[PDB]
C-alpha cells in the first residue's frame, strides 16, 4: 500500500499501479476511515530530497507507458514523444524544463562570485561544447580587462561580457533577443504575446532537436546491438539468453522478502499469463475482461 | 576567537552564538569576538578558536549531507 | 433488416483488415461514434490503431476522423498526436469549418505542437470573415486548451463576439477557452452572455458555461442555472461537479439547481467512488461548503477529506517560485506581528504551519484564543491574465472553504506584493490584509 | 481530453467516403436519422440532438495492453524492423542449390569447391540467426534501461542540451 | 526479457552519446 | 485465470518503481 505521502502525488498521474493504489485508497475512505495527518515537519534538505526520491515513483513507470517514435516519417512523432516527456514532468511534480533547469542554476551558484566558477559549478549541466566556447570567450574578455570578471551584473567588464557571450549565443544559432525579451517581460500584453510567439517556436525547435538526438542514440545504439547478435550462431544466442535470463531470475528469487522482488515475480508470471493469453486466442489477442 | 558568518549580526543571534559557542570551550572563558563576512558560507556561522576550528555552517552542512546520501544509496 | 451488433462485428471485420486507407478509417470512425458504442472498447480501439498506421490523408478525411474522435470521447494521446503532422502539412488546404474542426479537435487532447497553433493561429487572424464565430469559438478553445496562451486570437475573436449574434453553445466554448486562458475579460463576457436567453438544446453549454462564469468569478444569468436545473439528469457526474463548482464560486442561490446538480453526483459516488479524479471531488467540497446544501452521511465526510487530499497534493507540487512567495509572505506577516531579527522570524515562521483540522497543512496560520487566521498568496497562475490582474475564482473557492473550518483569510495576491521595495512595506500590506478581515490580529 | 466538448450534429459529416461502407444522415430540424449500409449489413438508427453530446459524457480513455512495457514494445518494433531490412537482403542471395549437382563437383579445384560448401553453411547460419524473432525480446531489454536511466533525470525527464543552453544564456546574460 | 533493475539518478544533461554504425550491411554485401 | 482485468494490465511491467520505493523507505528514516 502508500504511506500517506506517496498517495499525494499519483492523484493526476495515470499510471496504473498508481491509479489502482489511489482507487483502493479511496474505497478505504468512503468505506468508513479517517485520513491520516499530514506531516508539517522534514526540514529543506528532507524535504527536497524526499521530492527527488518520490517524483522518481512517479515518472519511472511514466516513462515505459511512453513509446518511442524510432525511425518515422515526419518530426511530429518527435513531437508526440516530448509531449508526452513533458506530462509526464507536469504530473510528476516537476515545472516547464526550461524554468526547471533555470532554477538548477540557481540553485548550483548561489555561493559563485566570479563568473569563471559560474562556468565551473554549472559545467554538469550545460553542454561541453558551450562551455568549452563560454570559457574561451571569457578568457578574452579576461585578456580584455585583466582582472577576474565578477558576476555581478553591473560591472562594465560583465557587460562587455554579456554583449560578447550573446554574440556566441547567436553563433551557437539560439537567438538570445526572444529569450531574454520573454524571461524580461514587456509593458503591454500584445508585445509579451508577440515575443512569446517567438520564444515557444524556438522552445518547441529546441525540444524536438533533444529529444530527435534521444531517438536516433536509440536507433544507433539498438542497430549496434542488433549487428552484434545477428553475427552469433542461433545456439549461442539461446544459450546466451537463457543464462541471463536465468541469473536475472535468480538475482530476483534470492531477494525473500523485498517488495521488489515479489513485484518482479508477479511481473513474470503477468507475462506468461499475456504468452498463454495469446495462445488461446491469436485472431484478436489478449483476453481483456469488459 | 574568529567568527566569520554569512550576514552581518542581529543583537539576538549574537547572544545565541556566544550562548551556543561556551560549550566548545573547556572552561568559564570569556571567548572573545572578530566578526567577519564571508558570503560563502550559506547562512550560520564558522567559529575559529585559532587553535580548532568548529564548522556550524549550512554549506557544510549540506555537502556532509549530500555524502552521507550517496554513502547510503551505494548501500541499501 | 436493421440491426447494430451485425454491422459492429462487420466494422470488426472491416478494421481488423491489414491494408485500410485513411478513407475507410476515417468513415468507420464515423459511423463509430454515430451509432454510441461506449461499452465496446476493442473496437475503437482498432479503429483508432488504423488511424494511427495510416499515411494518406485527405482533408474530408482528417477532418471527419478528428471530429469522430473529438465527439466520440476518446481520450488516446499517441495516435490523436501522431495526427498532427498530417494537421500540420494539410493545414492550409483545410477548409476553414475543416480547420476548425482539425484544431479543436486537437486541442481538446491537449497536444504541444506549437507549429500547428502559431500558424492556425495567422491563419485564422489574417482572414476573419470567412470564419462564422463556432469557427473561431472552436480556433479559440483548441489554442486555450492546447498549451497556448496566446491572446492575439482572443482579442480578435472579441471583436467578432461582440459584433454579431451567436449561439449558444459557441458562447459556452468560447467562455469556456476565456475561462481556461483566464482573462476575465467583462466586455466580452457581457456580449457573450446574451445568447443565453432561448434555452440550450444541451446542457452541456449551460454547464460549461457555468463552470466558466464561476471560474472567472462574475456571477451567475439565472437562465442558465434554470437551463441546468431543467432536466438535471442528463450531464456526466465529472461534468456536473464543474458545474455545481461555477454556480457555487459565482454565488448561486438556486438551491433546488443544487439538488438536482446533486441528484445525480451522488449516486454516482454511491455506485462507485472511484471513477471521478480527486480534484473533481475538491470541486464537489467546495459547492458542498458554498451552497451548503444536504449530502449523504456517506459522500460529505468523503468529499471533504477528499478536499484535504487535493489541497496537500496541489501543496506538494508547488511551483518553488511560490514556494518563495508563501515564505516571503510568512516572513513578512512575521515582522508584521513583530519579530525585528532572524532568529525570531525564523522561530515565528516554524510556528505558522499548523494543520487544519480536515487534514491538510496550512502554509501561515495564526493562532490567538478562539480565532484563527490565515494568509493566502495567490502568485501568477491563479491570477488573471489580462490588465486589471485580478484573483482567479480558485482563490475565493479555497477562501470560502477555509473560512468554514474557522479561519479569517487574508488573501495577498501577489502582483501587488512583490511590487513593494522592502520588507516593512511588505509588513504594512499584510497588516492591512490582516486587520480589514479580522480586526481582533 | 477535456470533461466539456461542443461538438455533434453542427458541422458534422454528411456522407461516406470509401466504397466498404456508405452512410446518410437526416439533417431535419430537431431529430436525426442515420442510415449506414456496409455490404452484408445494414444499420439505420434514430438520434436526438442532445444524443451526441451525452456520448462524450463518459470518456473511454483507450489505452495499451502490452506485454512487457509501450516502451519495450516499441524497442521490439524497431528491431523487428531492422530485422526485416536486413531479412530483405539476405532475401537477394543467389540461390546455390543449383550448383549442388555432380556435374559442378568434378569440374571445380577442390579448394574452390571447399570455399562454395562453406559459404553455403555460412548462409544457412545467417538465416538461421537472422529469424532467431523470439530473441528480439531479449535484445530490447539491454536498450530499455540505460534510457530509462535518462530519463530519470534529477532537473527534467524531458530535458536536453538545447533548453540548457537556452536557459544557460538566459541566466548569464541578466544581472547575475 | 527482463531486464536488471536499477534504482540511481543522472545529474548531467549530455548529448545521448549516439553510437557507431556497425558495418553488418557491407559485410553481408560482401 | 484468464481474462483478468484492465488496469492490472495497463501496468507497465519491468519498471522499477519499488527499487526506488526500497531505497527511499531505508534512505530517509535513516537520514533524519
Amino acid at each position: 500500500a502508500v504511506s500517506k505521502k506517496e498517495v499525494l502525488y499519483f492523484l493526476s498521474s495515470k499510471d496504473a499501479e498508481s491509479s489502482t493504489a489511489v482507487k483502493s485508497y479511496l474505497k478505504s475512505l468512503y468505506a468508513g476511515a479517517q485520513v491520516e495527518a499530514t506531516e508539517t515537519d522534514a526540514s529543506e534538505l528532507i524535504a527536497q530530497l524526499e521530492k527527488k526520491y518520490l517524483s522518481a515513483q512517479v515518472v519511472e513507470p511514466g516513462v515505459h507507458n511512453i513509446a518511442l517514435p524510432l525511425g518515422e516519417s515526419g518530426s511530429a512523432p518527435v513531437k508526440r514523444y516530448a509531449a508526452e516527456l513533458f506530462n509526464l514532468g507536469a504530473q510528476a511534480g516537476f515545472e516547464c524544463p526550461f524554468i526547471e533547469v533555470s532554477k538548477k542554476f540557481g540553485q548550483e551558484t548561489a555561493t559563485s562570485e566570479t563568473v569563471k566558477d559560474v562556468l565551473n559549478k554549472t559545467k554538469s549541466y550545460v553542454s561541453a561544447d558551450y562551455n568549452a566556447a563560454l570559457n574561451e570567450v571569457l578568457s578574452s574578455v579576461e585578456a580584455e580587462i585583466n582582472g577576474p570578471v565578477l558576476f555581478d551584473g553591473k560591472t562594465e567588464g560583465f557587460k562587455k561580457f554579456a554583449a560578447k557571450a550573446k554574440a556566441v549565443a547567436v553563433s551557437r544559432g539560439l537567438p538570445a533577443d526572444t529569450i531574454l525579451a520573454y524571461c524580461a517581460g514587456s509593458a503591454n500584453e500584445d508585445a509579451a504575446d508577440k515575443v512569446s510567439k517567438e520564444f515557444f517556436t524556438w522552445f518547441e525547435s529546441a525540444y524536438t532537436a533533444d529529444a530527435a538526438a534521444e531517438v536516433k542514440a536509440i536507433e544507433a545504439e539498438a542497430a549496434s546491438i542488433l549487428d552484434r547478435h545477428l553475427a552469433k550462431p542461433v545456439a549461442q544466442i539461446r544459450k546466451e539468453q537463457a543464462s541471463a535470463y536465468a541469473s536475472l531470475l535468480k538475482r530476483a528469487e534470492t531477494a525473500k522478502g523485498a517488495k521488489w522482488a515479489e513485484k518482479y515475480l508477479e511481473d513474470v508470471k503477468a507475462v506468461q499469463w499475456f504468452d498463454a493469453s495469446v495462445a488461446e486466442a491469436p485472431a484478436s489477442g489478449p483476453k481483456v475482461a469488459a | 576567537c574568529t567568527v566569520i558568518t554569512a550576514e552581518p549580526l542581529d543583537k539576538l543571534e549574537r547572544v545565541e552564538l556566544t550562548k551556543k559557542a561556551e560549550k566548545f570551550v573547556d572552561a568559564g572563558f570569556k571567548l572573545v569576538m572578530q566578526e567577519k563576512i564571508d558570503k560563502k558560507l550559506l547562512g550560520g556561522f564558522v567559529i575559529e578558536f585559532s587553535d580548532r576550528r568548529v564548522d556550524m555552517s549550512t554549506a557544510k552542512k549540506v555537502e556532509e549531507f549530500n555524502n552521507f546520501v550517496n554513502k547510503l544509496v551505494l548501500s541499501i | 433488416e436493421n440491426d447494430v451488433p451485425a454491422i459492429l462485428k462487420e466494422i470488426d471485420s472491416l478494421v481488423s483488415r491489414e491494408a485500410v486507407s485513411a478513407k475507410e478509417v476515417s468513415d468507420a470512425a464515423v459511423a463509430l461514434t454515430y451509432l454510441q458504442v461506449k461499452a465496446n472498447r476493442r473496437l475503437w480501439g482498432k479503429v483508432l490503431e488504423k488511424a494511427g498506421a495510416a499515411q494518406d490523408y485527405d482533408a474530408a478525411s482528417l477532418t471527419n476522423l478528428l471530429w469522430a474522435i473529438n465527439t466520440g470521447g476518446v481520450e488516446h494521446f499517441k495516435t490523436v498526436a501522431e495526427l498532427a503532422g498530417p494537421a500540420v502539412s494539410l493545414l492550409p488546404s483545410l477548409s476553414p469549418v475543416q480547420l476548425s474542426i482539425v484544431v479543436e479537435a486537437l486541442g481538446g487532447a491537449g497536444v504541444k505542437n506549437y507549429e500547428l497553433y502559431n500558424k492556425a493561429s495567422a491563419v485564422v487572424v489574417s482572414k476573419i470573415g470567412e470564419f462564422k464565430p463556432a469557427e473561431i469559438a472552436r480556433v479559440l478553445y483548441g489554442v486555450a486548451f492546447g498549451g497556448v496562451n496566446d491572446v492575439a486570437l482572443a482579442k480578435a475573436a472579441g471583436k467578432v463576439f461582440a459584433s454579431t449574434e451567436v449561439d449558444s453553445r459557441t458562447a459556452a466554448q468560447a467562455l469556456y477557452a476565456l475561462a481556461k486562458l483566464g482573462r476575465a475579460d467583462k466586455a466580452t463576457v457581457d456580449a457573450l452572455l446574451k445568447s443565453f436567453k432561448k434555452g440550450t438544446e444541451s446542457a452541456s453549454d449551460a454547464a460549461a458555461a457555468s463552470f466558466a462564469l464561476g471560474s472567472l468569478s462574475f456571477k451567475a444569468e439565472k437562465a442558465i442555472v434554470d437551463a441546468l436545473k431543467a432536466s438535471a439528469g442528463d450531464l456526466a457526474p465529472a461534468q456536473a461537479v464543474e458545474a455545481a463548482y461555477g454556480l457555487a464560486l459565482s454565488g448561486a442561490t438556486d438551491a433546488e439547481a443544487f439538488k438536482a446538480l446533486f441528484g445525480v453526483v451522488a449516486p454516482a459516488i454511491e455506485k462507485a467512488p472511484d471513477a471521478l479524479e480527486v480534484s473533481s471531488l475538491a470541486q464537489l467540497h467546495v459547492a458542498s461548503t458554498i451552497s451548503g446544501a444536504k449530502l449523504p452521511a456517506a459522500v460529505g465526510s468523503f468529499v471533504a477529506k477528499a478536499f484535504g487530499l487535493a489541497a496537500d497534493a496541489a501543496r506538494l507540487k508547488r511551483s518553488s517560485a511560490e514556494s518563495a512567495l508563501v515564505a516571503d509572505v510568512a516572513a513578512a506577516t512575521a515582522v508584521a506581528f513583530g519579530a525585528q531579527y532572524r532568529p525570531e522570524v525564523a522561530s515565528a515562521v516554524a510556528s505558522y504551519v499548523k494543520t487544519a483540522p480536515d487534514g491538510s497543512v496550512l502554509d501561515i496560520a495564526i493562532t490567538k484564543g478562539d480565532a484563527k487566521v490565515l494568509v493566502q498568496a495567490v502568485p501568477s497562475s491563479l491570477l488573471t491574465s489580462t490588465t486589471p490582474a485580478k484573483p482567479l475564482g480558485h482563490v475565493a473557492a479555497y477562501s470560502k472553504v477555509r473560512e468554514a473550518q474557522g479561519y479569517a483569510v487574508a488573501v495577498v495576491p501577489a502582483n501587488e506584493f512583490e511590487a513593494l521595495p522592502d520588507q516593512k512595506a511588505k509588513a504594512q500590506y499584510v497588516l492591512a490584509a490582516i486587520k480589514k478581515v479580522a480586526p481582533s490580529f | 481530453l477535456t470533461t466539456f466538448t461542443f461538438s455533434g450534429l453542427q458541422d458534422a459529416p454528411v456522407a461516406a467516403l470509401s466504397g466498404s461502407i456508405k452512410l446518410n444522415v437526416a439533417a431535419k430540424a430537431g431529430k436525426a436519422e442515420v442510415t449506414v449500409a456496409a455490404g452484408a449489413a445494414k444499420a439505420a438508427t434514430q438520434v436526438s440532438a442532445a444524443a451526441l453530446r451525452k456520448l462524450s459524457g463518459s470518456k473511454i480513455s483507450l489505452a495499451e495492453v502490452a506485454r512487457i512495457s509501450v516502451l519495450h514494445s516499441s524497442i521490439q518494433n524497431y528491431l523487428l524492423s531492422l530485422s526485416n531490412e536486413r531479412y530483405q537482403l539476405l532475401s537477394q542471395w543467389p540461390d546455390f542449390t543449383t550448383m549442388y549437382g555432380k556435374d559442378f563437383y568434378y569440374r571445380a579445384h577442390p579448394e574452390d569447391l571447399k570455399k562454395f560448401y562453406d559459404a553455403a553453411d555460412e548462409y544457412y547460419k545467417l538465416y538461421e540467426t537472422v529469424t532467431e524473432f523470439d530473441s528480439l525480446s531479449a535484445l530490447a531489454s539491454q536498450v530499455v534501461p540505460n534510457y530509462a536511466a535518462r530519463r530519470r533525470s534529477t532537473v527534467h525527464p524531458a530535458i536536453g542540451s538545447t533548453v540548457a543552453d537556452g536557459a544557460f544564456t538566459n541566466f548569464l546574460l541578466s544581472k547575475q | 526479457y527482463l531486464a536488471p533493475l536499477r534504482s540511481d539518478f543522472t545529474e548531467e544533461i549530455t548529448a545521448p552519446k549516439v553510437a557507431s554504425a556497425s558495418n553488418l550491411v557491407n559485410e553481408w554485401n560482401n | 485465470a484468464d481474462a483478468k482485468a484492465l488496469d492490472e494490465l495497463r501496468k507497465p511491467k519491468f519498471s522499477s518503481k519499488y527499487l526506488i520505493q526500497h531505497v527511499s523507505q531505508k534512505l530517509i528514516p535513516a537520514v533524519k
